[PDB]
C-alpha cells in the first residue's frame, strides 16, 4: 500500500541521512506501522544529553494522517501528557485543536516527515512551553516554580542515563 | 537486508546512549 511505501521510503532516507542526535525505525520490519525513536536532549537546553525512548504509531491513511507519539520512560513537560503521549502541533492537522497550538507551528500534512516530527520534538524538549496544558502539574510548576522544574528536569536526565 | 537492518538499528540506539553519556560526563 502507500502507507507502507511511504514508511519504507521515508525509513530508507532516514537511515541514508540520519538527523543528529536521533536514532529511529520500525521495532521489526514486519511492521512498519510501529516505529521506535531514542531522542538525545540537545546540548545547552533543559534536558541536555538525556535519552529519551518513544514509539510511533502510524495510521492506515499515513501520509495523510500523523502517528501518535508516546515517550516510554519517564518525563515532566507541560507538553507531555502524563502517560507519555506528546503534544505537538505538527502532530495535528489543522482541523483538530485548531488553536491549541502556536498559529506559527506547522501542522500535519502529507508534505511534513518523521525527520520533521522528531526535529519538532527536540525543539519543544529544547523549549518547553505552559500554554498547552497537557501535563497540568508540570505548566504550573514551570510558569509557578521553574527552580524545581529544573532540579527534576536534572533528575530525569540523569535516570535516563542510569547515573 | 531486514534482518541486517534490524541489528544495526539496534546498534546504532546502543550507540546514542553511549554517546549521550560520553558528553554528559565531559561537559
Amino acid at each position: 500500500g502507500t502507507a507502507l511505501k511511504r514508511l519504507m521510503a521515508e525509513y530508507k532516507q532516514l537511515t541514508l541521512n540520519p538527523p543528529e542526535g536521533i536514532v529511529a525505525g520500525p521495532m521489526n520490519e514486519e511492521n512498519f506501522f510501529e516505529w521506535e525513536a531514542l531522542i538525545m536532549g540537545p546540548e545547552d537546553t533543559c534536558f541536555e544529553f538525556g535519552v529519551f525512548p518513544a514509539i510511533l504509531s502510524f495510521p492506515l491513511d499515513y501520509p495523510l494522517s500523523p502517528p501518535k507519539m508516546r515517550f516510554t520512560s519517564e518525563m515532566f513537560h507541560p507538553n507531555i501528557y502524563p502517560d507519555g503521549r506528546v503534544s505537538i502541533s505538527i502532530l495535528h492537522a489543522p482541523g483538530d485543536d485548531p488553536m491549541g497550538y502556536e498559529s506559527s507551528a506547522e501542522r500535519w500534512s502529507p508534505v511534513q516527515s518523521v525527520e520533521k516530527i522528531l526535529l519538532s520534538v527536540v525543539s519543544m524538549l529544547a523549549e518547553p512551553n505552559d500554554e498547552s496544558g497537557a501535563n497540568v502539574d508540570a505548566s504550573k510548576m514551570w510558569r509557578d516554580d521553574r527552580e524545581q522544574f529544573y532540579k527534576i528536569a536534572k533528575q530525569i536526565v540523569q535516570k535516563s542515563l542510569g547515573l | 537486508s531486514a534482518d541486517e537492518r534490524q541489528r544495526m538499528l539496534v546498534q546504532r540506539k546502543d550507540e546514542l546512549l553511549q554517546q549521550a553519556r560520553k558528553r554528559f560526563l565531559n561537559k
